[PDB]
């Protein structure tokens, strides 16, 4: 997995 | 275009589209932010990224399904349908990959914005090598790899082993290793390495930093549990 | 437009783009099937309705969060990002109105498929009445009114206790008369008058559709815990 | 609640 990022 | 409303209000919207689950929006509103002109806050890049990684991220998700349900079926409508998500998946690439070279990257001198942007420019040449395969496929992974490796550069030299954006970029390069460039022990190696450096800075930082480090170090390690 | 694309290629596509959780797209298709001009079966029905439930179910869900955020505030930004969803949502819902009545409904003459678009008639209505304020919110409220009491005689009249259309129109019936048209008793009543009536039918039901009619079954007996 | 209705 890569960094899920998806909130801030 | 956003070229009529207020930068501050672009930002402020693009929180309230964050809020609502509305990710396109929050996207859009971004972009119109960068094309103000000006450089972009650390909580401005964040917002930035946080919106283009929803978008392409549900777009990633959906080709892996139809590009699954193609491979299993080898009428025309299957290929067709993922041929349209990839085309649109691409065209969102393309467009942060422009917003970075017009002109983020080049305005960005201090070490945490630039090697954020080239994080940014690795990740989205990723994206698009992982549905490329054509005659420059071999060219968009190096683009990846050159941008990687520049913000790994700049990152080794200007941060401190247990930085966030320095240990994010380290997963998301091993990453690119291991499954878009054919080099697990390479990424199993960078993975490695990243995490015991981490580990020994640990000592230095606050409570507050002490909890952003590790929870990166702990995707470091679910990797490397997967890989080994 | 997808004047070019044919009627079966339409409907594959909408289930592979339901497949890929790609809402909006498997809502152009569907609605360009419906253009075609033929009546839909059954899969295509609950197709078409699916399709349009999750694109309008995302942006009610936003235009809460948006709502919500507004009445605490009480700039301009948050009333006129709100503004944004719901015009988009009224639009949303006026394209499947349009569509019911040019020329859905008016070819329905089956019980089963008159009572499926007319529960739609009253649920897209009832999204309208959500978000209304104006001079003809009140006229909103009864045409989702009218809509649903027209599905109900006929499925009164024509369709067993236990038919899953039925119940479920039954729900959003009594979901209307609570939430829309502050009319709690009537809420009540009509949810246990429905599942009374249905619990008395499971005896004629194969195991199959006895699942498919006790599920509905239970969100009546959900909403009536929460009411009473 | 109402039908969720987003499955097929
Ligand atoms: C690439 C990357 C993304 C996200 C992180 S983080 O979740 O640690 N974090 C996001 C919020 N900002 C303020 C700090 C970093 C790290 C790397
Ligand atoms: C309004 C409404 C929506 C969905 C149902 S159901 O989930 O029971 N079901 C959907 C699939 N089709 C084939 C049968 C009905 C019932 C009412
Ligand atoms: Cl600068
Ligand atoms: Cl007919």
């Amino acid at each position: 997995g890569s960094i899920p990022g998806r909130r801030s | 275009a956003m070229g009529s409303m207020e930068r501050a209000s672009l930002i402020q919207k693009a929180k309230l589209a964050e809020q609502a689950e509305r990710y396109e929006d929050m996207a859009a509103f971004m972009k119109g932010a960068v094309e103000k002109g000006e450089e972009l806050s650390c909580e401005e890049r964040n917002l930035l990224s946080v919106a283009y990684k929803n978008v392409v991220g549900g777009q990633r998700a959906a080709w892996r399904v139809l590009s699954s349900i193609e491979q299993k079926s080898n009428g025309p409508e299957v290929r067709e349908y993922r041929e349209k998500v990839e085309t649109e998946l691409q065209g969102v690439c393309d467009t942060v990959l422009g917003l970075l070279d017009s002109h983020l990257i080049k305005e960005a001198g201090d070490a945490e914005s630039r090697v954020f942007y080239l994080k940014m420019k690795g990740d989205y040449y990723r994206y698009l090598a992982e549905v490329a395969t054509g005659d420059d496929k071999k060219r968009i992974i190096d683009s990846a790899r050159s941008a990687y490796q520049e913000a790994m550069d700049i990152s080794k030299k200007e941060m401190p082993p247990t930085n966030p954006i320095r240990l994010g970029l380290a997963l998301n390069f091993s990453v690119f290793h291991y499954e878009i460039a054919n080099s697990p022990e390479e990424a199993i190696s960078l993975a490695k390495t990243t995490f015991d450096e981490a580990m020994a800075d640990l000592h230095t930082l606050s409570e507050d930093s002490y909890k952003d480090s590790t929870l990166i170090m702990q995707l470091l390690r679910d990797n490397l549990t997967l890989w080994t």
